[PDB]
């Protein structure tokens, strides 16, 4: 039991988040209301200090002499599903016949959505995001030619063994989720729930994984997370012999059921690479477009 | 009423007659980690006034041609007093922190600088400048500790990002016209409840001048920048042998 | 609470930071004819916010060797905007001001200068000097518009009366050490419920330095002060065609 | 008829004049109350704006 | 609300914008002889408002080297108005008195004065300065009148007393970048209810520099300090014709 003062008056253990803000409904725009004239001293609504940190609480209505305006303007599109469950090409296998990319017709592709810039650059405005997913894959020749072939998609998680072949044992699927598919059937579509050891996703990891020293040979794992390598994406011609077929598969994925935490200013240099913000130094663009003087349009 | 403050907390206090308000950090205080959000089941030490507490890092210096710096959280303390040996007994840690900046100036002077919370600040590198290298920073970029490092471009904050968009984080303005201290205050913000202080860097801090510095000749031409930070909160769990990094 | 003022009246906003108070004339605020008043039948019309609101004229620049300047209301607002249309395009007229004058210096600076409001301020001459010519003054100094005329015996203000007993009309003062700003409000003032505006000038504004204005060499010697004022209940009465003069 | 919000909640047509003084009578010349020593801080009337 | 005052006794009035607060000496305002406490049997004058006022002395001037200033009570109001009369015809004197002390400086000037009110402010002198001599001070110097006199080592107050203990006494600080006026209050202070004016002075008010004034070349270099002290509760008794020393 407690006796000293400092430890009964004390708020060591307050669990408690003390929050100063509430979330209130806000179904549709703010209304306008009526405004007059004001001709007097001390209320100054128009001055503010911006070195607080916070945001004008300056309205129209003690700017300028204002009407009623019922607005019925809907900030429903705004939502995070709204703006996320559309799916986007986040992958893209070739399996290809003679060459390098793929020549014995199988294709693992480890699970990363940061390799196509215009999904990169909706989740990177945020460096948390939790969410269910749904894959959608659209195979196809590079003709865009639908053909007769049997696929086999295995989903290989972290630990699992990958597949050294097309005529592998791991291909078993006893335990590992599989997808048959025929290329003249539909898309397969499958749905994928928050996978992760940690409460959400994180796009940006300013750390390192692993103790020790840290010299120029293990800096690739600089801003690398473990709890966002949710493992391999596996494909093959479900045969024996080789196909004849040349084939590429399109991973589409949506969002659904999202929460995100933290936004962050959006990107305006090019990427260059995955999971890396790096840039091109020597030719940094500015943000947007410029002009000749400041006076001019 | 609002211009003046005293920030106490443990053995230390700082006052400031030139302040403009205190930032808390996405409206929420720091706080403790609860038993639902916990997974670890040791008891954590929670040591009040040995680690929360004000500590005072360094001081860059403002000059013309200054272009910006960073610090990384809680990088800056894990030398430092009772939290930089508590951290580095324990594996685990979670805290919030007060940070507090101070630049003082003159009537005569001008100038403004942003004071802003970055969390989770990736560094990136110029890749060679052509794009082509997949270089990356040194142990010295992303963890630099209290000296803190000099932004080389500070536009795109060294990861591809604009400064102009960095508002959407905590900030506040050191105007000198009108202020000399910068108070923010920032809860833990993490993916976990607990994580570790050496390979973990939770947010970043920094000091960029967007106004720069001018004088006429005569003036104090030294206007030094300080930072002064307390954790809050603190808790560590996971206790073995002192290590480093 | 009473140096800090904003004045919002249409699509039209002034702030400052360094006033005095708002005088109200005669201690009655502008308001709209009475139908005990009212002699004419015609409905007048009413245009809230597209003539009642903030019109800025010009610029006039104190220099040491400055003597003064006056404005004639509502001549200043014949030839500006929706106002000025609205007024040449009927006969009569009837409205309150709220007239604003700024001048802005630092607080090296000294001086002050007397704004005023003097009602059916007719304009003397000199006579010849001798007082044998019954001379008199053109329509460019009676009816001088926004750019306004330069007194030239500011002690009589060209009409044979002292400036010394001004203050017994409307008036502020700016001291530059005090106020950069000086708001009047005032009525309508005549023996008519409406008149002309284009013939008749109800009132004048005088801008008369009493201390001179003083500086040392490397201050910013342009001390400029800006007329800004805003038309009060506003009703015009008499449509036909827009005739200037 | 007015239905409008703007036109209901307007001041045109507020023919009453609003004044600020109001005038008393006063026969007589002020009379003068007793005064005594004053040595305190933030009352100053002596002090003007004028 | 506590930076300006006015002080209001008599047919005099002070006014200040940049004051501290008024110091009631030893918490003890002015007050008159009760019976229990008076032993005189005859009725004493007090006259109100021709005593009880402000009177101003003279104007010390505070250069670079200076060391300090006293003046003793009620010797500098002897040969001053109608206090000087009255305490002259009569042989007993009790007042209080309100000192302000007047210094004013600009904002570019830095300095402070310790403005102190010692009882029974004995005089001693240097023995000679090996302390062998049993020398004394002469008449000015311990009753010099409002012109005040010059301290010699005021380290020790010319007394052997150490100045860094005097604030044990009531006291103001004059800091230039703060105040300048410095107002103290104080009550009659005496073993007995009534004693001589000219032979007896009650207490001294001392006026020394502990930081040194210090301006650059250009600024006002005469920066005057001013005495200026009322009266209070002033009674006499024991009227004879009119000695002055
Ligand atoms: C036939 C079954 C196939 C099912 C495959 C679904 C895979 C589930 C993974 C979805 C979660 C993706 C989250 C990715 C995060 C980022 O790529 C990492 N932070 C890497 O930068």
């Amino acid at each position: 039991g407690d006796r000293v003062a400092d430890v009964i008056e004390s708020s060591i253990g307050d669990s408690v988040s003390r929050a100063l803000t509430q979330a209130l409904p806000a179904p549709t725009g703010q209304n306008t209301q009526v405004s007059s004239h004001r001709l007097d001293t001390g209320e100054v609504p128009a001055l503010q200090a911006a070195e607080i940190g916070a945001s004008s609480n300056t309205s129209d209505e003690s700017m300028i002499e204002t009407r009623c305006v019922l607005n019925s303007h809907s900030t429903a599109e705004t939502t995070l599903d709204s703006f996320f469950s559309r799916a986007g090409l986040v992958g893209e296998i070739d399996l290809p016949l003679e060459g390098t990319t793929n020549p014995n017709g199988y294709a693992n592709w480890d699970i990363d959505i940061t390799g196509y810039a215009q999904m990169r650059r909706k989740v990177e405005l945020f460096t948390y995001m939790r969410f269910d997913a749904e894959f959608t894959f659209v195979a196809c020749t590079p003709t865009g030619q639908v053909v007769p072939q049997l696929l086999q998609y295995m989903f290989v998680p972290p630990g699992a063994p990958k597949p050294e072949s097309r005529e592998s044992l791991a291909w078993q699927t006893a335990t590992n989720p599989s997808v048959f598919v025929k290329l003249t059937d539909p898309p397969a579509q499958v749905s994928v729930p928050f996978m992760s050891p940690a409460s959400a996703y994180q796009w940006f990891y300013d750390g390192y994984p692993t103790f020790g020293e840290h010299k120029q040979e293990k800096d690739l794992e600089y801003g690398a997370c473990p709890n966002n390598m949710m493992g391999t994406f596996s494909v093959r011609t479900v045969g024996s012999s080789k196909s004849k077929y040349p084939l590429v598969v399109r991973i589409y994925m949506r969002m659904k059921h999202v929460r995100a935490w933290i936004p962050r200013p959006m990107r305006n240099q090019n990427y260059l690479f995955k999971a890396n913000p790096n840039y091109a130094g020597n030719s940094i663009k500015p943000t947007g477009t410029s002009r000749s003087a400041i006076t001019t349009l | 009423s609002d211009r003046v403050a005293q920030l106490t907390i443990g053995n230390s206090t700082i006052t400031t007659q030139e302040a403009a308000n205190i930032i808390v950090g996405y409206g929420e205080w720091p706080s403790y980690c609860s038993d639902d959000d916990a997974t670890a089941v040791d008891k954590p030490t929670r040591p009040d006034v040995s680690v929360n507490r004000f500590y005072t890092l360094d001081t860059k210096l403002w000059e013309k041609s200054s272009k910006g710096w960073y610090w990384k959280f809680p990088d800056v303390l894990t030398e430092t007093g009772v939290f930089g040996q508590n951290a580095q007994f324990h594996y685990l840690y979670r805290s919030g922190f007060c940070i507090h900046v101070q630049c003082n100036a003159s009537k005569f002077h001008q100038g403004a600088l942003l004071v802003a919370i970055l969390p989770e600040y990736v560094i990136g590198t110029v890749a060679g400048g052509t794009g082509t290298e997949d270089s990356h920073p040194p142990y010295k970029q992303t963890q630099p500790g209290a000296d803190g490092f000099e932004l080389q471009h500070p536009y795109v904050l060294d990861a591809g990002i604009p400064i102009s968009q960095l508002t959407v984080c905590h900030h506040q303005r050191i105007n000198l016209r009108t202020n000399n201290c910068a108070t923010i205050i920032v809860p833990y913000m993490n993916t976990l409840p607990f994580d570790s202080a050496l390979n973990h860097c939770n947010f970043g801090l920094l000091v960029v001048p967007i106004s720069p510095l001018d004088f006429d000749q005569g003036a104090t031409p030294v206007i030094p920048i300080t930072i002064t930070l307390a954790p809050m909160c603190s808790e560590f769990a996971g206790l073995r042998q002192a290590v480093t990094q």
